[PDB]
This record gives structure tokens, sequence and C-alpha cells, in this order.
RNA sequence: UGCGCAGAUACCGGGAGGAACGCCGAUGGCGAAGGCAGCCACCUGGUCCACCCGUGACGCUGAGGCGCGAAAGCGUGGGGAGCAAACCGGAUUAGAUACCCGGGUAGUCCACGCCCUAAACGAUGCGCGCUAGGUCUCUGGGUCUCCUGGGGGCCGAAGCUAACGCGUUAAGCGCGCCGCCUGGGGAGUACGGCCGCAAGGCUGAAACUCAAAGGAAUUGACGGGGGCCCGCACAAGCGGUGGAGCAUGUGGU
């Protein structure tokens, strides 16, 4: 019902899950997908397989609305980070660009006991 | 074998299909050391598939043994803690031994009186997709496919 | 790899204003490209660092960037 | 456990607030020590080089005193994003008063005043004179393959050392002065004193007790330490035992 048929896919690779979020041009979300979002519940959720499928639902999701250009955005390290953008290329969308992301502080924060 | 690569045994020829492939397969099938036992079993077995079935039994026996091979199976690898069923490729020396051997056990479960029968209607069944040793087969192959989410553990 | 003091004129480290040479020391991203590669001297490079920070004050320079790669 | 249909996570925009400065960053620099990292300005200490100008022994160390002194902690008032003693939960476990997970108060930050400890370490007090070099580096001067200062490292002459090791940055050779040690446990405890709001600090025993406590190095042995490599050790595979009945041996009775 919106046929954007261009824009972004932001994608956040944690040691603990991949999910990923497709966007139109100007950022606002269309569809997405998580490990969560398939079957896996657990650990398997940090698997590169989760994130292969995660990639692929919310790709297919985004073909409903008529996707075809894509600009690839990567956040995070992790597990299937690249297998869930090499899922991307194949589906079918047109990886227009791919960027890395990761927000990384100039330490501000005091990080938790166990990143110390 | 820690230190050498353990190189495969050469089998004879067939006596009668002069096929090594043969020869192995009723190796296979003789227990006891009866191997004068066990070429009289398959051969009758060839006998009982010719006549039943026009065509040639070297032919079928190829045949039954192409569909049982399995082209993927599981292994275990101790990773943190308690192991994981591994996906992984069968060596086609592995797909040799695997397929004539669920030939057998599956023949063996079957219910025939004589054992020819038995085999024979196995390797029929095998040839056609059905039968026995092809469930194993197929079994193993869903093996992998399901755990592939651990195709990250090669090794 | 060629470094950034062998292919380059006579310039000012102390220059902030000059975006064009002082671009030439940033990498992809917005950070200061190291010793090894920028081939300047000890005091050179405690030099340059302070006035790219200068610079990126003004809005000159670039505090981080985004890789287009992977 | 927790959070989420009162719409989270992820994504774009806007705003608030606190704390810390990525790259540069170094095996680097600065300081007496503690310690000191965005940038700018102001105030300000120390220090190093050249000139060989001035003073003319004006020097060294330093019991007391005085000032400084990471963290934590204390008082008052602020502040509070993230982290997080205590604590609340979830797991794990034989138990979990822990390691792991979700929360979370003090505190961590600011101001003003206390506190005076530390593996406050180079476990090496300060100043000066003397005794082969080689190399890496920070920073000055120079007639700028290099020479010459002042720092920071590594090898190593002579020598010292119980040995490890030290070796122009001495743990060498000398001299001046301060502090300090005299077996281990008791004990940095008791008492008295001085200091502190408190926590406690500085000072600091005795009885009794033991034939040791310790340092460095050696060969072994061990590691839920590392590398390399063997055996039916595992794995791959084939037939077994464990069940039945019996034969035999042992335990027990
Ligand atoms: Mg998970
Ligand atoms: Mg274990
Ligand atoms: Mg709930
Ligand atoms: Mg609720
Ligand atoms: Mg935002
Ligand atoms: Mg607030
Ligand atoms: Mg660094
Ligand atoms: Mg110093
Ligand atoms: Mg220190
Ligand atoms: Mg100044
Ligand atoms: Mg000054
Ligand atoms: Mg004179
Ligand atoms: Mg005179
Ligand atoms: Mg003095
Ligand atoms: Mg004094
Ligand atoms: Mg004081
Ligand atoms: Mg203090
Ligand atoms: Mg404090
Ligand atoms: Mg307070
Ligand atoms: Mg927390
Ligand atoms: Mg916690
Ligand atoms: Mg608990
Ligand atoms: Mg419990
Ligand atoms: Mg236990
Ligand atoms: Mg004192
Ligand atoms: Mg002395
Ligand atoms: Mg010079
Ligand atoms: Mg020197
Ligand atoms: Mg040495
Ligand atoms: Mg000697
Ligand atoms: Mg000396
Ligand atoms: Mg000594
Ligand atoms: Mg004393
Ligand atoms: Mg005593
Ligand atoms: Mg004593
Ligand atoms: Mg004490
Ligand atoms: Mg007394
Ligand atoms: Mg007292
Ligand atoms: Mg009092
Ligand atoms: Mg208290
Ligand atoms: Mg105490
Ligand atoms: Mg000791
Ligand atoms: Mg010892
Ligand atoms: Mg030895
Ligand atoms: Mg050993
Ligand atoms: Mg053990
Ligand atoms: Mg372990
Ligand atoms: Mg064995
Ligand atoms: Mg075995
Ligand atoms: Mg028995």
């Amino acid at each position: 019902k919106r046929q954007v048929a261009s824009g972004r896919a932001y994608i956040h690779a944690s040691y603990n899950n991949t999910i990923v979020t497709i966007t139109d041009p100007d950022g606002n979300p269309i569809t997405w997908s998580s490990g969560g979002v398939i079957g896996y519940k657990g650990s398997r959720k940090g698997t590169p397989y989760a994130a292969q499928l995660a990639a692929l639902d919310a790709a297919k999701k985004a073909m409903a609305y008529g996707m075809q250009s894509v600009d690839v955005i990567v956040r995070g390290t992790g597990a299937g980070r690249e297998q869930a953008i090499r899922a991307l290329q194949a589906s079918g969308l047109q990886v227009k660009s791919i960027v890395d992301d990761t927000p990384v502080p100039h330490n501000g924060c005091r990080p938790k006991k166990k990143f110390r | 074998a820690r230190r050498r690569r353990a190189e495969v045994r050469q089998l004879q020829p067939d006596l009668v299909y002069g096929d090594v492939l043969v020869t192995a397969f009723i190796n296979k099938i003789m227990r006891d050391g009866k191997k004068n036992l066990a070429a009289r079993i398959f051969y009758d077995a060839c006998k009982i598939i010719q006549e039943k079935t026009g065509q040639e039994p070297l032919k079928v026996f190829k045949q039954a043994v192409e569909n049982v091979k399995p082209r993927m199976e599981v292994r275990s690898r101790r990773v943190g803690g308690a192991n994981y069923q591994v996906p992984m490729e069968v060596s086609p020396r592995r797909q040799q031994s695997l397929a004539l051997r669920w030939l057998v056990q599956a023949a063996n479960q079957r219910p025939e009186r004589r054992a020819a029968v038995r085999i024979a209607h196995e390797l029929m069944d095998a040839a056609e997709g059905k039968g026995g040793a092809v469930k194993k087969k197929e079994d193993v192959e869903r093996m992998a496919e399901a755990n592939r989410a651990y195709a990250h553990y090669r090794w | 790899k060629a470094k950034v003091k062998a292919t380059l004129g006579e310039f000012d480290l102390r220059d902030y204003r000059n975006v064009e040479v002082l671009k030439r020391f940033l990498s992809e991203t917005g950070k200061i490209l190291p010793r090894r590669r920028t081939g300047l001297s000890a005091k050179e490079q405690r030099i340059l660092a302070k006035t790219i920070k200068r610079a990126r004050i003004l809005g000159l320079l670039p505090f981080t960037e985004k890789l287009v790669r992977k």
C-alpha cells in the first residue's frame, strides 16, 4: 500500500541476536524481521543461519511493498553480520551501497563490568 | 590412524560380473567367514531380480546402491559443554560403505523367509526409491538441513 | 604505499584553515593517520594533531565518517 | 527473573541531562611524589639549550616543623547519564551467604571543610666526584656521514652480587648527611600519648610460644599451562560381555 520501490536496510548485529529493519529513503521503516521473528528462540538467534533467514524474511516482506533498490547499513559486530549481508545481495534486492555506521563512543560512558 | 593415511584395501574383482562393487557387497553379506554361502545368496538373488523383473541385475544393483548414497550426514563435536549435531558432507568412500551396509541391514529387517528373497526384493525396492535402506538414507539427509544452523562448525 | 609528507609540497603544519592539505592526513574515516602512514616526525605529528582538532571545531574537518565497504 | 499490545526492540527527526575524552597515542612527553590526555583564552610553576656577561663558596644533606598527598571513606549543600558496595531477584550448585544474568542504594562527579593510608614500587633516600662501549628514542645547540648537551630504553667493559641480576639513569669506586633493620609467631595487637566528627591513623610493647621463618638458584614431579608426536587411546568399523541357563574363580555368609 506504499510502493516505495527503494530505500535503506539496516542490519543490527549483536552476539545474542541479529535483526534487520527496512526503511524508505528518508529512514522511516517499512518491514522488519529478526532471529525471533523466524522460529528461533534462544541462543540460536545469534547464529548466522538465523541472520540469513531474518534477512530473507525482511527482504520478502519488502518485496510486497515493491522494493527493488536497497542501500545497506550495518551496525554491530556479531555472528551472521556478514551472513546477513550476503543473504541480502542474493535476495533479489539490488544492493546499492554498503556502509558500516556502528556507533563507537569517544570514551564517554563507563561500560558494564562485562566489557571492562 | 594417527600416522599414515590408512590406504584402502583393493578388493578382488567379482568372479561373475568382474565388478569390485559386487565383491564388496558380497562381503557385507558374509557372516562368520562363510563367503561361499554369501556369494550363493547374492547370486541366487540375481536370479530373482532378473526373472520377476526383466532387466539386468547388474544395472539394478548399481541403481539401488546409488539411491541409498547419502550426500550429507551429521557428526558430534564438543563445543562449550554439551556437544552438537554438526552436518557435513560425506566422503565418497564413506558413501560406498554406508549404502552397502544399509542395504544389507535393511534386507534382514524384511519379512521374506529366505535370504536371497530379501536381498533381491530390497534391491528392487531400493532401486525404485522405496525400501528400508532408502528410508535410513532419507532420514540421515533429514538430520542435515535440520541442524543446518550449525553449518559454521564444519571442521 | 607512499607516505603523506612524501607526496606533498612545502606546507604550514600550523595552519588549521587549509583543508585541502589537512584532508590528506585524515583516513577514510575522520581519524588521524598514525606516524607510519603520515611519514611525519614526532614533533610534526604533535603539531598536526592539534591543528587538525582545531579545524574539527570550525567544521572544516570531520569528527568521524562512514565506511563504504565490507 | 526482566522488559514488550498502555506498541518495546530495530529505524529517522527533535529535545534534555550528566559523565568521559576515540583517532592522534608511542616501547612518548611533564612533575618532587600522588599523579597529569578533546579544544580555546587567561593566570602560573618546574625544566633544558646557547652566550661566557654579572655575583664570588653564597654549598650539600636534613631530626623537628610546615605544605602536598591515588582510591576508598566522613560533614554540609548540590548533582545524578552510565557504572555500581549493600541489597532485591533469576540461575548454577551437594549447598551459592560467589563466579554468570536482570534490577538497584550509597558512592563514583561539583563546591567547601575533614581523613594522611597503599604493592604511595625502581619494593633501589638525596647531592657531588670517578670508571669501556654499542644501539633505539624524546628535546635543545652545532662548522648538521656526524659532533655536542639534557631526558627516556635495551645490550653489555671493568667491577659488585648468595644468586637472579646491576652495570655513566650503579645494585661499581669514593665522600657528606638523613631515615631505617637485628629470628618467626604473638602484633602493627595491649597500654599511655598526640591527632580525628567518625572510620581510624602516627607512635608501638610484654608475658607466653616455636627451631624455625626467609631469599635466590637446582634437578625432578605436577598443572582443569603452552608447543610437537606416538599406542586399538579416541574416532571409523566388526563381533562381543552386562540379561538367560550352565561351567569355573572371588566376595559374603
Ligand atoms: Mg540469544
Ligand atoms: Mg568439562
Ligand atoms: Mg510480561
Ligand atoms: Mg504490563
Ligand atoms: Mg534519536
Ligand atoms: Mg535529569
Ligand atoms: Mg592508545
Ligand atoms: Mg622524570
Ligand atoms: Mg604510578
Ligand atoms: Mg606555560
Ligand atoms: Mg613557563
Ligand atoms: Mg665569567
Ligand atoms: Mg671580581
Ligand atoms: Mg634540599
Ligand atoms: Mg620533616
Ligand atoms: Mg595537610
Ligand atoms: Mg586524600
Ligand atoms: Mg576521593
Ligand atoms: Mg560525600
Ligand atoms: Mg546496571
Ligand atoms: Mg549487578
Ligand atoms: Mg543472589
Ligand atoms: Mg536458588
Ligand atoms: Mg559444586
Ligand atoms: Mg606519614
Ligand atoms: Mg645507601
Ligand atoms: Mg639539530
Ligand atoms: Mg643519556
Ligand atoms: Mg642489563
Ligand atoms: Mg665481570
Ligand atoms: Mg652515582
Ligand atoms: Mg645488594
Ligand atoms: Mg619504625
Ligand atoms: Mg620475638
Ligand atoms: Mg616481629
Ligand atoms: Mg594498619
Ligand atoms: Mg604502658
Ligand atoms: Mg590509643
Ligand atoms: Mg576524640
Ligand atoms: Mg561507615
Ligand atoms: Mg585499618
Ligand atoms: Mg615476602
Ligand atoms: Mg622461592
Ligand atoms: Mg632441563
Ligand atoms: Mg609438563
Ligand atoms: Mg579434572
Ligand atoms: Mg576450561
Ligand atoms: Mg581400545
Ligand atoms: Mg569404539
Ligand atoms: Mg550371567
